């Protein structure tokens, strides 16, 4: 049928994953 | 279990219970062998494990002492060897020749090209040696002099066929069993349904298999007869 | 097992039963043997195993003193060579030529090409040496002149044709196996599965193939007839 | 195995038992032998691996001294060729030409380019070299004025054309073979099921192809008549 | 094989055996040799192989003594060129010019963009050269006027048009074969049955293209006639 | 048919798979 | 049906983390 | 039909092994 | 149905993160 | 049909070498 | 139906980033 | 039809490769 | 129906951008 | 219809190179 | 329809371009 | 129809090209 507060949850959170796993590479680096 | 239990397990699942069948308990026997060394080869031989004793089987052999190839004196010593054929081992196991004690002697079975130079080192000259020719028996050789008076050995390892060293078998404290039916299965249990599965997919394809059904000196497979 | 447990399962999976069908024994035996071949060279040649004793087949052999070339006294030094020709061996077992006892004797089958320059070692000029020249014989040599009184040898291989291979078979004990079904299949029970399955596999294409059955100078293959 | 079991083993397996059918045993003959050096550059081309001496032909030669350009003084020096144009050798295995005897001589077959640059070397000019020309015949070229004398030579290698060698092949004990089916074809047995499964699907295709029956004036392949 | 061999397989792989066939040989003879070039273009120009003495052909040529452009004395030295036209060699073999005898004589084929600077250098002013000009000629240049005293050459390599080639062969021992189809097709049996299948396929597909078959002033392919 | 108790258990951790494979790469540098 | 709400939201979201991806492997250089 | 059971404990236990791929890369980093 | 006004701009916001990840592999290398 | 003996014995060893793969990448770290 | 100019200009907008992608490795390396 | 003594061993002899090149990674770390 | 010449020079395209990759990795090394 | 006397052995040859690459990652340690 | 003078030679260089980058992977070893 | 003689020599050239990068990895360590 339909519903989507489970398929909305997932997708969401597997795009949080993919977002913080971004996130977690940004580098400010040193020695100029 | 034995041969009957495994026989007709595959015969129960392929639902092959009239006598009228084109596929015997024949085709079985054949078949269960031959899967037998296929699965234990591809379990036991890429990295080595822990072999049960279920794939072993003991046989009896009764030795005769007999030339190297003639009468001829300066052929060189002269060997023992089985009456009969031996079957052909697996590299896989632990081959072990016995004077009918399993913890007693060390009848040394090894390959049949180490077996042509051995026996020189000065402390293995007590030492009795085992290999199976390309005549297909079983042979004994070592520089003691002794080593000609073995009249019975017996032989516990991995063989290629489960049905022609059945019939090879040791006798019982009861007595001999006269079928094979009612002699154990050497597979570990651990493998049979593994095993019943190969046989009952190679079977279960031709047991639907169309026939030539019609006496009329012509192929009637092409129309699916 | 022998030629006719395998030829006659190979049939039973197919169930070619009837005399008049296409595909008869004859066809069985050409592939049974060809595909030998192929399965222990897909399986030796890849890296070097442990190669069981099954795959090989001892052969016997009858001597005889040819020339070099022909009867000039400047053309070389005679050699021994079989009187009939040796099948081909497969690069993959311990090819052994032996004087009739497996566990004797020093008689080295070496490459065809390595033979034209052999034993000019001072140490290395006793051992006779064996290679298939392309003649198809099995040429021996030596710069000893003792080995011109060899009158018989052996051939342990694991040869590319086993139906050659078993029509020049070592007489047993009994005697002589006079039909070539009741002689031994060279092949490990652990390679009958993926033995029988791609012969099965091969005919079983061709088996429901249409013929031509019309004689009617016309061919009706493009009507599936 | 001859010709014969090959040839018959495709028309067995496309069926084609009539003498009323399209595909005659001599497209199998051409298409096996194409197939053949298809199927050894694939194997024995692209990495160096051990070659079978299955793969192998040998072919007797009777050589004859041939000029240069013509009868001139001025031209060079002359050599021997073959009196038959000889079959191209695939660049696979070891090509050999030796004076009736494999096992002796030092007949060194090289290439038609490095040949014209040779011999110079002041240890390098007893040894005859070979190479075949873009005539076809295969030339002989030394600095020693004995190697004229040759009167045969023969020269196994793995050649392109498996009919062009069997034609000129050497003759046995019992004497030349006249017929080209019952001469031994040159694959080993380890590539034959890969070969008889290509020459097989080159033609099942066709087999049930449609064919302009009809004579009508007109092309009826579109009709699929 | 010949090249009525090659055709004539392509001829019953398509099964155009009728007469009146919208295709002829002289279709195949254009993709047979399209496809040769296509073929070894494919194989021979990526990384640098062995070709082999097959897709080789050697063609004759007629030396005449021509200008550089008129008759002119301020102009330069005069060339020699052929009589006829030379097909264009591929850049995947060693093209060889050579006087009437592979194995002697430096003539040397180089690019037509090189040889507008050579023979400059004091030790190659004895070396003739040859080039294939815009023209479609072979041009030959050296500083040495004994150059202009060749009256025939002939020239090894691999060309792009078969055909054109097949024309220009040399004469044989025998005679001058009078038919192109009784003529060496040069490709090596290890490219047979990839150029088969890339013309039977080219030509399949358009076998069974319906055709414009009603004359009635009017395009009748839309409906497929 | 329809049951989501096992297929719920099992989406909602492999999210924390990729969440805990995210949070592995979240590195506070040094040497500036 | 049809209603593109929320994966125009969940494109966006992924073209979002997968440029935050990219610009965080993004280096000025230190060396002479 | 439909029997769960086996497929159950293969999902359960590649989750498993994707969780102890996921603490085999954790580090307490050092050097500061 | 059609419309192609977000296709075209999810498609050219996801070749301009190719883009950027190309260059951001781009150095300009030294010690010679 | 049904006989599902070899299926489980290789999704178990499938799993079995997952298992290997991941206790290979295991770390008792060390420079503190 | 039928439009070849945006399937056109991102195709090749496709292959401008696996180009660069492939110039981004190319170096004249040193120390020898 | 049915015969699954070559898929057996193809896919146990895919299963051996796994398991082969997974203890390969195993390595019993030193210098503490 | 049939046009090849836009997926020809987008193939061509594709088979380059790989030999420009290939041609990126080669190195003639040093320090014996 | 069926022959695998090729799809044999290219499926044999592909674990031969499987096999292959498993060993070229086998090293003895040292260092220790 | 059928013609395969296209597709021969873009397969062909594809394995050109799988030999390039495979065989730039041959490295004679050096500091032994 | 049938004709199999460039699938032979596509997948043999495939499969000689992955042997090629196999054997491109073995070596025999040094310093001990």
């Amino acid at each position: 049928f339909g519903s989507g507060a489970i398929g909305y949850e997932f997708d969401n959170r597997y795009l949080n994953n993919q977002e913080m796993s971004a996130v977690a590479k940004q580098r400010l680096t040193s020695l100029p | 279990m034995t041969y009957n239990e495994l026989i007709y397990m595959v015969l129960d699942e392929l639902k092959l219970s009239s006598d009228d069948s084109y596929y015997t308990p024949d085709h079985v026997i054949f078949l269960l062998v031959k899967y037998r060394s296929f699965l234990l080869k591809q379990r036991y031989s890429d990295i080595k494990k822990q072999i049960p004793d279920s794939d072993y089987q003991s046989i009896c052999l009764d030795l005769i002492e007999v030339p190297a190839i003639s009468g001829e004196p300066c052929e060189g010593s002269s060997y023992l060897r089985s009456k009969n054929k031996v079957p052909t081992t697996m590299m896989i196991g632990n081959p072990r020749v016995y004077p009918m004690d399993f913890y007693q002697g060390e009848i040394t079975y090894i390959s049949r090209d180490r077996m042509r130079y051995v026996g020189y080192n000065k402390f293995l000259r007590n030492i009795i040696y085992c290999s199976k020719a390309p005549d297909g028996y079983l042979y004994f050789k070592s520089w003691n002099p002794q080593f000609l008076h073995l009249e019975k050995v017996s032989f516990n390892a991995i063989f290629e066929d489960a049905k022609e060293a059945s019939e090879m078998a040791c006798p019982e404290e009861n007595g001999t069993i006269c079928k094979l039916e009612d002699k154990e299965f050497p597979i570990e249990d651990a493998l049979v349904p593994p095993l019943i599965e190969l046989v009952v997919k190679e079977l279960r394809g031709p047991e639907y298999s169309p026939k030539d059904e019609d006496n009329n000196a012509k192929d009637d497979l092409p129309d699916a007869r």
